[PDB]
Parts: C-alpha cells; structure tokens; sequence
RNA sequence: GGACGGUGGCCAUGGAAGUCGGAAUCCGCUAAGGAGUGUGUAACAACUCACCUGCCGAAUCAACUAGCCCUGAAAAUGGAU
C-alpha cells in the first residue's frame, strides 16, 4: 500500500511538472483544512495546486531531471512547510487573486501573533452574563442598555507573544478580525526563473 | 440582524411531539418561536421526510419558513418505505453538490454506498452516468 | 557486551577555560569558579586543543551502565560552563487561595522567611544553599528570584523552598497553595 | 482565588501525575513503570484522579 | 501544524452531533483524516489519539523467549550457606 502509494504519487509530480511549465513555489503557514478545501475549489478551475512531502517534492524533481535541464536550481531553495502551484496563467493574476482570498483566521490558542491590533472602546453588542472573562483579564466593563460596553481603551495584546486561554476565547467571542495569515507565495518559477 | 436571527438548526421530524420535543428548550434562544412558532413549523414539516429530518428554518418575525437539506440518508429513507437507480441518480441534482468534487460521478459513488445501510459492485465496476448531470 | 570505546566531546567557549587534575574539572569563567570531581566514575578525561578547547570524556570496555555515565559528565561540565558565564536563575512563584504568602529575605539572600502560608502562625526559616542568593522580585507581585552559578545548589535551594510550603492532612489537588518552581533559565540571557 | 496559569502551575506538581495501581507511589505523568522495588516496578499504572 | 465536506451520516432521542448504545466503513480534497482510540461538555463547544506534513539528519521499533537478580515472600527466646 505504502510502496504503491508512494510510486503513484511519484508519476503524479512527474506528469504534473511535464505537463505544466509554469509554477510558483508557496510556504503554508498554519492554514485549515477548511481553508485547503476553500483554496482547492476557487483555484481548481483555472490552475492546480500541490502540497505535500518535501522529500517526495526534492526526490521527484532530482531523479527524474533528466527529461528537461534548468530545474536543479530549485533543489537548495525548497524548504520548510512548501509546495507548488502549477498554472498556465501569469504571475499577476495568480498573485493578485491568491493574496486576496486570505481567510480571516482567527485567534487560536498556542500561536504566535506577529502582527498587533488592539480593541477599540465599543459595544459588545452581547448578553451581560460575560463579564467573567473580562473581569479576568482585568477590563472595565459596566452595564449599559442591557449591553457590556468598553468604557476604556486596554492593550491587547503585542507583537510576538504567545495567546493565553482567555484572550483566545475573548478574540473568539469578541466577532471581531484578529491577525490572520495564509498560503503566501515564496517566489515563482517560469521556465528556469526565479524571482519574488 | 433584525435583532434576532434563527440561524440554529433542529433535528426533529417525523411525529409532530411539541411539548415532548425540545423545541420549547430551544426557546429561550429567541423568545419569538414558542408552541405558536413550533406548531406552524411541524405544520409544514410533517413530510420531506418521515424520519428525524434534520432542517433549518428562517424567521419573518411571526413565521417561520423551513428548508430541509438534501441528506442522503435522509432523502432514501423518505424514498423508501434492487437497484433504484434513476431515483438515486435524480436526486442530487436538488442538493449543495459540493463533496469537495472534482467531477459528478463522486457524488453518486457517496450516495450509493451511503445507501449500504449489496450496493458495492456498483462502486467497485461502475461505468454508467459518469458525466450524466453536467 | 563490553564496547572498546565510548566517547564525547564538550566545546568550551572562549571566555571560559577548564583545567583538570585528574577527574576535578575547574571550571573560571566570568561569573566564577566552579570545581567538581568525577573519581567516583572511571573515566579519561582530556583537553584537546590550543585553539577551541574541547574536553573528551573517554571510557574504555565498560558495559551499559557505565556507558550511561559518560553523556553525565560531559552534561555536568555544560552546566558548569553555562553557570560560570551566563549564571543560573529560578523563577518561583507563590500561589495561594486566601492567605496571602508573605516572603521575606533576610541576610544577603542566604535566609527566606515564609510567614502566612495558609493562614497558620508558624514561620518557615528556608537556608540556601552557599552561592545562591534568593530575592523578591520586581516585576511580579508574587515572584522570588534564585540566582547562582551551581545548578544543583540553586535547584536544591528552590526544592527547599518548594517542599518547605506544604500542605498536611487536606486534599493537595484542591488546597493548592505554595511556592512552585515557575521557570529555569540564566543571568544575562547571553 | 487562583488565576488559571498559576492553578495549572501549581496542578503540574500536585495533579498531573501517575499513580501505581500496586503501591500508590506518585510518578511522573509520563512514566511507563513505577520507579519503586517493592511493586517489582510494575507497569500498572493510572491517572491520578481530578477533583472534577 | 492540518485531523475535513456532505454529515449536527441512519435506528436508537428528552442532548447525545464521532465517542450511554445496533448495524454497517461511502465517496472526494488530497498531505491525511476513523462518518472515530480516549478526556469531557446537560448538550454545544474545546482538547487528544491513528493519519499525514514541517524542523531534525542515522539507524530504529515491536512482540515473544530464558539465564542471573528483584517483587510476589507474614510468627512468635537471639541465631545460623
Ligand atoms: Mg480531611
Ligand atoms: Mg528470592
Ligand atoms: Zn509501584
């Protein structure tokens, strides 16, 4: 099963890389299966896209090199969590359409957050049996129209640092957008080129 | 959100229950259902089907109106009460036909075998319909 | 299953040199001297070079449980290393329900005093270890700081700590109060 | 009261730990075997039960 | 890190939504995912596993088997290779 899987696997990526020779390499950094299957129904019309074992990935385009030159500079750049998108179309179009479908992830717990954004002074807009976490992370918050409201601006959180169990829940039940990232493109790969 | 939104499933079918349902328990969520709410929903959820019926319904602030999804276990139990195969083929075409597919013959090939409950051969040498829906 | 040889090797930075006489290793680095003897295991131990210095541990035809000692003392000798340049830190920190923890630190940091551990009027008189200074932190409100170049002087004095706020005749998985060993690590985070 | 990561501290010591089903000697919540001769370091081990 | 869509799969129902139970084990995305090995939530939810992937760059894992040793192994005057 292994055997067969992992040959089968290997005539994919060769078909694959023959028959498309237009394809940009692209990092996943903590993304969905949600956001795989989303990806994979609004690229699938135009173009495909591949992500798997990097060994597989380094293997596939070494061996079997012989069949076309100008690839093997590709093997001391493909690292880390990559994999590659193959299309007929050109860089600007892919890049535009791929950069603008970034799903807004959410504020999961144990994940760094390089980005910073702050809670503004708002309704909550939900029920006043909340106020737990809240009093908790040691915030402010007083009835008002049978509503929680922010009557301060607190700090959130920053820039590189680990999200505890109740921020976590409080961006969760909060609705609103906190850092999110995605599938982004390392660099491309046109015919024995490499640029951003 | 009209200050309210009814975006909650139920999985409730078949007998009407009411008060042995848990719709009264669901209540509480919204205030603007109760028995007068449930009532009207069953009303017209006593068929499409006869089993639990797993549906949502959508709220014009004194009625509701309800949409059953195509479940596949679903829909064959209401069908049934051999191989059928044109009602199965049929079927689908109704439903979401999402399945993360990448061609029509994946949903037919989920609904046969969700079926099992033999239909197998057909998955196993199928050579039918293939590109029959588009 | 006797092995002929079992090695492994420990660089030392340049900051830092290791003298042997025999199995004592004396460690000077910046923060301090730190000396250990080994004769208790029977090893070779040797300095290589005039250029990086590393230290090989050497054992000849031992079996597995002297093998296992080899990887201990070139570990013994890292933690010497790291604890005469960067210095080791303990963390701690008092958590309780009701009564507060109050902490005082006499002399020099060598004496703790722990006075309301849940609510009772005895008085914990904790020693450190020598070398090892303890401290009520600044930026914690509940936080005492152990600071020293031995790692098993500074661990056992944060044992001491540890082990000296315990609870007796209660059930420990609800009664959770105590000083707790919050994190490791080094001075000067260098 | 206790905030949750100074109750998590202090359940690291007191709570997420293995008990021996033969002679009850608290072990680490990874151990395997019981590290005590008189159980003959037995590999019966189980949770050390939670308050909830 | 992902551990999905149909599907909060069917018959059990007052919630059992993968895990109080009875049957069967589908398909596709593929890097994988059991229409579920466990924790648990009234129930949701939130975790974990088997399954794959990333970093890591050389060997590793499992089930048995039998030698010595240990546990099993408690008695009365102080004592017997
Ligand atoms: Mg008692
Ligand atoms: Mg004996
Ligand atoms: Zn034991």
């Amino acid at each position: 099963d292994r055997a067969t899987w992992k040959s089968n696997y290997f005539l994919k990526i060769i078909q694959l890389l023959d028959d498309y020779p237009k394809c940009f390499i692209v990092g996943a950094d903590n993304v969905g299966s949600k956001q795989m299957q989303q990806i994979r129904m609004s690229l699938r019309g135009k173009a495909v896209v591949l992500m798997g074992k990097n060994t597989m990935m380094r293997k596939a385009i070494r061996g079997h090199l012989e069949n076309n030159p100008a690839l093997e500079k590709l093997l001391p750049h493909i690292r880390g969590n990559v994999g590659f998108v193959f299309t007929k179309e050109d860089l600007t179009e892919i890049r535009d359409m791929l950069l603008a479908n970034k799903v807004p992830a959410a504020a999961r717990a144990g994940a760094i957050a390089p980005c910073e954004v702050t809670v503004p002074a708002q309704n909550t807009g939900l029920g006043p049996e909340k106020t737990s976490f809240f009093q908790a992370l040691g915030i402010t918050t007083k009835i008002s129209r049978g509503t929680i409201e922010i009557l301060s601006d607190v700090q959130l959180i920053k820039t590189g640092d680990k999200v505890g169990a109740s921020e976590a829940t409080l961006l969760n039940m909060l609705n609103i957008s906190p850092f999110s990232f995605g599938l982004v493109i390392q660099q491309v790969f046109d015919n024995g080129s490499i640029y951003n | 959100p009209n200050e309210i939104k009814v975006v909650y499933l139920r999985c409730t079918g078949g007998e009407v229950g009411a008060t042995s349902a848990l719709a009264p328990k669901i209540g509480p969520l919204g205030l603007s259902p109760k028995k007068v709410g449930d009532d009207i929903a069953k009303a017209t959820g006593d068929w499409k089907g006869l089993r639990i019926t797993v549906k949502l319904t959508i709220q014009n602030r004194q009625a509701q109106i309800e949409v059953v999804p195509s479940a596949s276990a679903l829909i064959i139990k209401a069908l049934k009460e051999i191989t059928f195969d044109e009602i199965v083929n049929i079927a689908r075409q109704m439903r979401h036909r999402s399945l993360a597919r990448e061609l029509s013959g994946t949903i037919k090939e989920i609904l046969g075998t969700a079926q099992s409950v033999h239909p197998h051969d057909i998955i196993d040498d199928i050579n039918s319909g293939a590109v029959e829906c588009p | 299953m006797k092995t002929i040889l079992s090695n492994q090797t420990v660089d030392i930075p340049e900051n830092v040199d290791i003298t042997l006489k025999g199995r004592t290793v004396i460690v000077k680095g910046p923060r301090g001297t730190l000396r250990r003897d080994f004769n208790h295991i029977n090893v070779e131990l040797s300095l290589l070079g005039k250029k990086k210095k590393r230290l090989r541990v050497d054992k000849w035809w031992g079996n597995r449980k002297e093998l296992a000692t080899v990887r201990t003392i070139c570990s013994h000798v890292q933690n010497m290393i790291k604890g005469v340049t960067l210095g080791f830190r303990y963390k701690m920190r008092s958590v309780y329900a009701h009564f507060p923890i109050n902490v005082v630190i006499q002399e020099n940091g060598s004496l703790v005093e722990i006075r309301n551990f849940l609510g009772e009027k005895y008085i914990r008189r904790v020693r450190m270890r020598p070398g090892v200074a303890c401290s009520v932190s600044q930026a914690q409100k509940d936080e005492l700081i152990l600071e020293g170049n031995d790692i098993e002087l500074v661990s056992n004095s944060a044992a001491l700590i540890q082990q000296a706020t315990t609870v007796k005749n209660k059930d420990i998985r609800k009664f959770l109060d105590g000083i707790y060993v919050s994190e490791k690590g080094t001075v000067q985070q260098a | 009261i206790i905030e949750p990561s100074l109750r998590q501290l202090a359940q690291k010591y007191n709570c997420d730990k293995m008990i021996c089903r033969k002679c009850y000697a608290r072990l680490h919540p990874r151990a395997v075997n019981c590290r005590k001769k008189k159980c003959g370091h037995t590999n019966n081990l189980r949770p050390k039960k939670k308050v909830k």
